[PDB]
């Protein structure tokens, strides 16, 4: 799912 | 005999600025990690060091010209596969040929091979690692070349999980250009440097592979995986 | 007028010993948690405090007479649903009516309501919490009664996910006996204590429920859940 | 799955 990664790659 | 183009140069300003924004030579944030201890005694501290670094590698990546325009999936795919390599490359900044270790303070934040062993890793990894760190340090890379090598490593299209492996191949080539050009123009005495640098990328794959295997083993033991952090678990996990 | 039976007494020796084995009045292990800081600034430290406590609550549970013979699933089900309650009960040991806070050192390991707020919780929880802590402290429970209340809270058959809710109901009753008997025999002036104690269990459910809702919200925000620990995520997660 | 919990509840 990579919830954290998606969130950090978000700006 | 030449001189970088405006575009290439703006790229260098971006990578260098990006690195400054995501790398502190004071290592002051380490006091917030679970304190080190020297079974897998260093695991908590190092898990936090690595986790923090991934957060920093992501920040850098987001500032690599072109990366933000990829599909979240490819960004993830690239981050996931290269993460560990980017961390090894940037760690060079703290590596000391003197005592063959990463000195981010000390004696508390000085990391020797023994320490990494107390985190669940073996000499099968640490041996080539320090060797890589040494050889890399000897190259005395200009900050500009150091930041390029990192941006280049991240955009390696040859990563499991990558989709649009053609747009990635392109961007990595654009960067490989700026690096080659830069060494030819700004690097006195650097004629075989480029070759030496691309070779480092190859050595990274072996270190990555080794780390992945050693990580997988640690990962399957719940008493150890419970010491890791959610982001580390996510980035290094087998999750599709 | 009476006197506990041999069996009941051996149970008390087990719970008391179990607690001593899983609770340090020196709080020396806190130096290994990510250091506190006063957005959700205390989240890292408190996540580690809670996580450490779950590890301790599990150790205690495994020593509650009868628990080890339940199905891993019911052990899990019981731990998962009561975890937070057990932590609130045992925390009383560190609560100070003086400054209305948990003092496990200080000023570094002294936890005020404000601090818990910097970890993502509101007064909707903290208000009843301190209130509960105060009322509970006033009861001046004998260690024996404190350990029983905990063992009783854990074996509440009324937990979502519980299977054999009949064997659990039995064990909790066996313990409720020893507690009632003990207060009648060893507790001078304790006639309404038992009632006051069972009432505390009811107040725990409200605190639990509130915590669960507040936790769920924090849990869904990846920037915050990434500060939690794998065990906390597992114990408090919605995972079936 | 509760891998960690199962592991800790194990002796
Ligand atoms: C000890 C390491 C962290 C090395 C040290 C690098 C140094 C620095 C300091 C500064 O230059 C800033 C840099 O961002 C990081 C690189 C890889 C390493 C050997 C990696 C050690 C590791 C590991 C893990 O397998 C675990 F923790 F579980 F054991 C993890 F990957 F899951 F985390
Ligand atoms: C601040 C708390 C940890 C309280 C303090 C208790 C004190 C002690 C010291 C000593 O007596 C030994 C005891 O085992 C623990 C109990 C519940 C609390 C309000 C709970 C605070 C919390 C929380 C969380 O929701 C998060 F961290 F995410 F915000 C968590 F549940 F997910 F973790
Ligand atoms: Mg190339
Ligand atoms: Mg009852």
């Amino acid at each position: 799912r990579h919830k954290i990664l998606h969130r950090l790659l978000q700006e | 005999s030449h001189m970088l183009s405006d575009e290439q140069m703006q790229i260098i300003n971006s990578l260098v600025e990006a690195h400054h924004k995501t790398y502190d030579d004071s290592y002051s944030d380490f006091v917030r990690f679970r304190p080190p201890v020297r079974r897998l005694s260093m695991l908590p501290h190092l898990a936090d060091l690595v986790s923090y670094s991934i957060q920093k590698v992501i920040g850098f990546a987001k500032m690599i010209p072109g990366f933000r325009d990829l599909t979240a999936e490819d960004q993830i795919a690239l981050l996931k596969s290269s993460a560990i390599e980017i961390i090894m490359l940037r760690s060079n900044q703290s590596f000391s040929l003197e005592d063959m270790s990463w000195s981010c303070g000390g004696p508390d934040f000085k990391y020797c091979i023994n320490d990494v062993t107390k985190a669940g890793h073996t000499l099968e990894l640490l041996e080539p690692l320090v060797k890589f760190q040494v050889g890399l340090k000897k190259l005395k890379l200009h900050e500009e070349e150091h930041v390029l090598l990192m941006a280049i490593c991240l955009l390696s299209p040859d990563r499991p999980g990558v989709q649009d492996h053609v747009r990635i191949e392109a961007l990595q080539d654009r960067l490989c250009d700026v690096l080659q050009a830069y060494i030819r123009i700004q690097h006195p005495g650097g004629r075989l440097l480029y070759a030496k640098m691309i070779q480092k990328l190859a050595d990274l794959r072996s270190l990555n592979e080794e780390h992945s295997k050693q990580y997988r083993s640690l990962s399957f033991q719940p008493e150890h995986s419970m010491q890791l952090t959610p982001l580390v678990l996510e980035v290094f996990g087998s999750e599709v």
